[PDB]
RNA sequence: CCGAGCCUGGUGAUAGCUGGUUGUCCAAGAUAGAAUCUUAGUUCAACUUUAAAUUUGCCCACAGAACCCUCUAAAUCCCCUU
RNA sequence: GCCUGUUUACCAAAAACAUCACCUCUAGCAUCACCAGUAUUAGAGGCACCGCCUGC
RNA sequence: UUAAUUUAUUAAUGCAAACAGAAACCUGCAUUAAAAAUUUCGGUUGGGGCGACCUCGGAGCAGAACCCAACCUCCGAGCAGUACAUGCUAAGACUUCACCAGUCAAAGCGAACACUCAAUUGAUCCA
């Protein structure tokens, strides 16, 4: 990690987190699991139908995560119709 | 135009489809059905052995 | 700590260089002028019989084979036997072609019923099981029977009730279970007329004395065929050494438990593919000698002279063997090489 | 490790474009099974038209 | 440049001596209607798994006959063990037959000096090794 | 100080390696592992520290935890009271 | 080891290297080397003079 | 050096170009070599060798919840077969001491009237 660059001396990101996780305002990371795509014929559907889930990652990850990446993917977005709009706040949430 | 053709060819493959799987399955009670004719036969053949030892 | 600056290494040779050298010293001296004749079969792909699957649509096939220019050395054979005037193991069909000829079977293609039409084997690894003369309603005790090349034959034949097939490598057993679901059909597998076992052949000398009528040993040896041309197992790298020197202890040991198996007045061909004698015919004279000396049991070795006769046709024979009948690779005639000799108990 | 079998891939002859892959012999002729299409949600007959791999 | 490429092939790829050309061109000119591809791939099998030298090679004639009997005749008497491929230091444990023997003696001489074999042996193989040639060819 | 001269520059090259790492006082504070071109290292967990929130934590009475297996073992796990 | 000669300046002077002699390889020719030369020449090598030796 | 990665460079051919009327030089793109350039030398175990080993599963050590090591003590696995709803979804849990992966699963929808197997497996990128 770049953490002051060569021209504007200010902390990078890292374009492998951004492609393949997503970062939900309320801290959550959310992920793919890995090999949802690899030899689904030798895979009941049990073990697939949990493959193709997205899952959120845990502290220590999230952590990491929150790290390698800038504060523009932690601010607050409003799309139009976006999937994912209902996760991005906590409800019911203690301690 | 080709939501409207997907779904005509949809119908119209579906139209022939319960006689296809009549067919099918016919066909798959034949196969069997030939085989245990050749079972059978096999028998009858292996009788002529047996009349061959008597 | 290990010394890796030795000043003279033997040099790196190929497990089929290695293979080759040892079998040209043995086997010259052996052999005299037949060696080199032998040794370019031996390096030549082997002729593959077709044996047909009497569970399957055995008249079709046959008719299916004629096509091809196979012919049925096993029917010629069985006419053969009032010509030169305990028979041997009938319903057998297994198509070759003629003398000199390479012309390959095509593989193998399921029929109606869901089973293999034939399996293709070597024509001499039939003759062990003609050579047993398998009669029916009899109990036979197959030792190293994985992966299946002489299994199958016997359940061809029909004359087996009770089947015991025991090999001591579980991936050469599961070979066998594989070969036997695909060709013999489920029913006859269903029950306990076909048993298939991993353990050791020495055990059978003891758990199950005279239980068969007829037992089949093919002990373990160093195969000449598959040594000299595949590269992975095999006997003769500098790891497997030590399985080569015990191999004939193993082979004296193996053929002397199936012996205590088989019940008085009952037959037991020893089987081996090689051509080295001090594997053929000194390993059958060591079992004779440990029964008598130990277990004071009697064996007489019938002769073979009356079966070589009547497949020299088809197969090359060597008649220079004391006890045992050794059939020797040929360009005309790719079979072998097979060495089977027939002893019964008394 | 020879491959005894194959891996082949059945499509729908309902013309859903629905398909799925299915292990079958490779000594064998090709498949006509009658697997359920959830495009029509019923069983519809599929067909064997190009294979994948060899297993 | 067509001679030109082959006389190069020979004189570099295949390194033989300028005296040695001359005498190869005179004896054998089918040298130069033979395909550079084939020409060095017949060289080098005998340079190599047979283990002729250069200046055996131009005396006995030896790119004057065709690629197809040579592997036939040098590939039986190898499996028949009455040649042996010299090894590093280029002894051998038994001498090999001459090499006019092998080549120059006629098919019917050459199975009764050397081979000692019969003659329906010697027809089975080649159609045995033809399979092998071409399955080689196909896999590569 | 030639298995590749010397000098300057890149250069504050790099070193998972060696050595060093400067005032006072008090407090908490040690030995499960996994992965690793990895076992002279690093990452995660365990452990340890501070802050914060909350309510149970530890000890443990019966009961309860397998047969093919009598080394018919010492003893655990669970566990209200206390 | 033919010989005179040469080499590790600062731990090895030698059986090592070189050496006449012999052998192999390459080259048909001009204007800074080879060369102001031309196959009895030039270059790249091996061996180390000289003398002697079979089988086939 | 028959380690890997390359022909920029050099030389020889081919074509295009450019010419005369045929050729050469030059330039571009190729194919052959030549001569070089860059970079690396997996761990584990083994003093008298001519190697074994690296992932996954069961049994003993580890006797009774779990866990627990070798140079350990033994056997294996890199499949096959039957299905063709081996479909779609969803509470609550297990988890090989982390993570990644892995395992079970009520209800519901839709159909019938979570396949066997101890292991039988390979992430990302890329195509
Ligand atoms: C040369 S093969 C013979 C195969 C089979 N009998 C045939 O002819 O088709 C010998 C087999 O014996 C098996 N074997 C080796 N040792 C054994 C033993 N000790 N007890 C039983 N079988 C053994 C090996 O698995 C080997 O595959
Ligand atoms: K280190
Ligand atoms: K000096
Ligand atoms: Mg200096
Ligand atoms: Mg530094
Ligand atoms: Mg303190
Ligand atoms: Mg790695
Ligand atoms: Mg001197
Ligand atoms: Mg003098
Ligand atoms: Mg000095
Ligand atoms: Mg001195
Ligand atoms: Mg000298
Ligand atoms: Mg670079
Ligand atoms: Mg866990």
């Amino acid at each position: 990690l770049t953490y002051f660059s060569a021209r504007k001396g200010k902390r990078k990101t890292v374009k492998a987190v951004i492609d393949r996780f997503l970062r939900l305002h309320c801290g959550l990371w959310v992920r793919r699991k890995a090999g949802y795509k690899k030899k689904l014929w030798k895979k009941t559907p049990a073990r697939k139908k949990r493959l193709r889930e997205f899952v959120f990652c845990n502290k220590t990850q999230s952590k990491l995560l929150d790290k390698m990446t800038t504060s523009f993917w932690k601010r607050r977005n409003w799309y139009v119709d976006d999937p994912y709009q209902k996760y991005h706040d906590r409800t019911n949430l203690k301690v | 135009q080709k939501r409207r053709e997907r779904e005509q060819h949809i119908a119209e493959c579906m139209a022939k489809m319960p006689q296809m799987i009549v067919n099918w399955q016919q066909q798959q009670r034949e196969n069997w059905e030939k085989a245990q004719a050749d079972k059978e036969r096999r028998a009858r053949l292996q009788a002529e052995a047996q009349e061959l030892l008597g | 700590r290990y010394k890796k600056k030795w000043a003279a290494t033997e040099p790196k040779f190929p497990a089929v260089r290695l293979a080759l050298q040892n079998f040209d010293m043995t086997y010259s001296v052996q052999f005299g002028d037949l060696w080199p004749s032998i040794r370019v079969s031996l390096l030549s792909e082997q002729k593959y019989g077709a044996l047909v699957n009497n569970f399957a649509a055995w008249d079709h096939v046959s008719a299916k084979l004629e096509q091809l220019s196979a012919k049925d050395f096993v029917n010629e054979a069985i006419s053969h036997w009032e010509l030169q005037s305990w028979a041997c193991s009938p319903n057998l069909r297994c198509f070759t072609f003629d003398r000199g000829d390479i012309s390959r079977f095509p593989p193998a293609r399921p029929g109606s019923l869901g089973v293999m039409e034939y399996y293709l084997m070597d024509a001499a690894s039939l003759l062990p099981v003609l050579a047993l003369g398998l009669q029916p309603g009899d109990i036979v005790l197959d030792l190293c029977a994985a992966p299946g090349g002489k299994t199958l034959a016997l359940l061809q034949t029909g004359c087996c009730r009770n089947l015991a097939a025991n090999d001591l490598s579980p991936s050469r057993i599961a070979r066998l279970q594989k070969i036997l679901h695909s060709y013999v059909p489920e029913e006859i597998r269903d029950g306990n007329q076909v048993r298939v076992t991993s353990w050791d052949g020495r055990k059978w000398g003891e758990l199950e004395g005279d239980t068969y009528d007829r037992v089949l040993v093919d002990v373990p040896c160093t195969t000449d065929r598959h040594s000299l041309h595949e590269e992975e197992n095999n006997i003769f790298k500098r790891s497997r050494k030590k399985e080569r020197q015990i191999l004939p202890v193993l082979q004296v040991q193996l053929l002397a438990a199936g012996l205590l198996a088989t019940k008085p007045g009952g037959h037991v061909v020893y089987s081996t593919c090689s051509l080295s004698h001090l594997q053929n015919e000194y390993v059958v004279q060591g079992a004779i000698e440990l029964l008598a000396n130990q277990y004071s049991i009697q064996v007489q070795v019938e002769d073979l002279t009356h079966f070589r006769r009547v497949f020299m046709d088809t197969f090359c024979f060597f008649s220079s063997c004391q006890v045992g009948e050794l059939v020797i690779p040929n360009l005309m005639a790719n079979f072998g090489p097979m060495y089977f000799c027939k002893m019964r108990r008394l | 490790s020879k491959s005894k079998n194959i891996l082949v891939r059945m499509v729908s002859e309902a013309g859903t474009g629905f398909c799925f892959n299915t292990k079958r012999n490779r000594l064998r002729e090709k498949l006509t099974l009658l697997h359920y299409d959830p495009v029509v949600k019923q069983r519809v007959l599929f067909v064997e038209k190009k294979k994948i791999r060899s297993l | 440049q067509d001679i030109n490429d082959t006389v190069r092939l020979l004189k570099e790829k295949c390194l033989f001596t300028v005296q040695q050309v001359t005498k190869i061109l005179h004896s054998c000119p089918s040298v130069l209607r033979e395909d550079l591809g084939q020409l060095e791939y017949k060289f080098q099998y005998a340079y190599f798994r047979m283990g002729i030298k250069h200046p055996d090679i131009v005396k006995s004639e030896y790119l004057q006959y065709s690629l197809t009997k040579i592997k036939q005749r040098h590939i039986y008497l190898e499996r028949l063990g009455r040649y042996q491929t010299p090894d590093k230091k280029g002894q051998t444990q038994i001498p090999n037959p001459l090499l006019k023997d092998i080549l120059r003696v006629s098919e019917a001489e050459f199975l009764a000096r050397t081979a000692c074999t019969s003659v329906e042996e010697f027809q089975v193989f080649k159609k045995l090794l033809a399979r092998e040639e071409e399955e080689s060819e196909s896999s590569t």
